DNA sequence: GAAGCCACATCCTCT
DNA sequence: AGAGGATGTGGCTTC
């Protein structure tokens, strides 16, 4: 819980929590690191543990049957919306590519310090 | 299929759904047919807008005469129409000069479409 | 038949035209998804090649021009007003013979414009269909 | 309350 | 593995 995440996207309780704010909340918990982190570079991160990552977004917005085929998909759809992008040739691996920054009011470099990532 | 009478003396459509979702390809291939001679060839285009939207995006507005029938092969309506409101057609025929019909009320476009009631 | 019997009349009574009849605001609709930058030249070249894409702001009335009579240079002018364009394209909008005319701002991409009933083309029109 | 707008959730086809 | 088309679904907002 380095920093509220979640709140300094948008997320506000109106309604549900958007696909990207959620996997922001989870880079920013040092206990998730296990399944989903930051590779280093900038806000590129890749979910190591596809599925744990599909599980918990599917217990967040209550829907069991929720798997990472469906969620990659939510994440293709921000392709368009220049919200997130895939790193071509590394698997699982997909990047931030919003003003993060302004968001969070921190910098890669600080929020990966913070994090203590590795 | 059947046809109807458009704002121009000279030419006909296919009939449209009052309301279709967006980018959503059409029940009915639409189509325009010309009464009097036009040479086969002749392009054909089609526009949309109203007081809500001056400017409809489209898909495959355009097709060529053939038989004193242009058929659009799935024009689809990306722009919506307004709560309530419906698109005004411009049909345009290019002849020499080119001859322009009309089609008000002609479809309303939303983001669901038609929907069961909730 | 191309064209309505009381061409001249319907372009004085019905009310479509009547609201496009006056100075009615006109706006480029070309390439809507594209940057500022891109429709910019778009619209300006291909006014050069005698067509574009403009509707009537207000009422929504989307038309295709053809600048060209029954390259130009009355039918387009980049001279009479710097930054500006004074279009003009003739056609027969539903069955009632017309010329459309009005003016765009090469940087804005939008201006004014309007209908004028056409008595030459309609007159000959009517003509052919007797 | 209907009727809009959204962001998915589901399912699939193709490479 | 991953891209993206088609279409249904529930949260919320606006007329």
């Amino acid at each position: 819980p380095v920093i509220p995440a979640a709140a300094l996207a948008g997320y506000t309780g109106s309604g549900p929590i958007q696909l990207w704010q959620f996997l922001l909340e989870l880079l920013t918990d040092k206990s998730c690191q296990s399944f989903i982190s930051w590779t280093g570079d900038g806000w590129e991160f890749k979910l190591s543990d596809p599925d744990e990552v599909a599980r918990r977004w599917g217990k967040r917005k209550n829907k069991p049957k929720m798997n990472y085929e469906k969620l990659s998909r939510g994440l293709r759809y921000y392709y368009d919306k220049n919200i997130i992008h895939k790193t071509a040739g590394k698997r699982y691996v997909y990047r931030f590519v919003c003003d993060l920054q302004s968001l969070l009011g921190y910098t890669p470099e600080e929020l990966h310090a913070m994090l203590d990532v590795k | 299929g059947e046809l109807v009478r458009t704002d121009s003396p000279n030419f006909l459509c296919s009939v449209l759904p009052t309301h279709w979702r967006c980018n959503k390809t059409l029940p009915i291939a639409f189509k325009v047919v010309a009464k009097g001679d036009v040479p086969d060839g002749t392009l054909v285009t089609v526009m949309a807008g109203n007081d809500e939207n001056y400017s409809a995006e489209l898909r495959n507005a355009t097709a060529a005469m053939k038989n004193q029938v242009a058929r659009f092969n799935d024009l689809r309506f990306v722009g919506r129409s307004g709560r309530g409101k419906s698109f005004t057609l411009t049909i345009t025929v290019f002849t020499n000069p080119p001859q322009v019909a009309t089609y008000h009320r002609a479809i309303k476009i939303t983001a669901d479409g038609p929907r069961e009631p909730r | 038949p191309r064209v309505v019997p009381d061409q001249r009349s319907k372009f004085e009574n019905e009310e479509f035209f009547r609201k496009l009849s006056r100075e009615c605001e006109i706006k480029y609709t070309g390439f809507r998804d594209r940057p500022h930058e891109e429709r910019q030249t778009r619209f300006q070249n291909a006014c050069r090649d005698g067509r574009s894409e403009i509707a009537f702001v207000a009422t929504g009335t989307n038309l295709s021009l053809q600048f060209f009579p029954a390259p130009s240079r009355e039918y387009v002018d980049l001279e009479r007003e710097a930054g500006k364009v004074y279009l003009k394209a003739p056609m027969i909008l539903n069955g009632v013979c017309v010329i459309w005319k009005g003016w765009i701002d090469l940087h804005r991409l939008d201006g004014m414009g309007c209908l004028e009933f056409d008595e030459e083309r309609a007159q000959q029109e009517d003509a052919l269909a007797q």
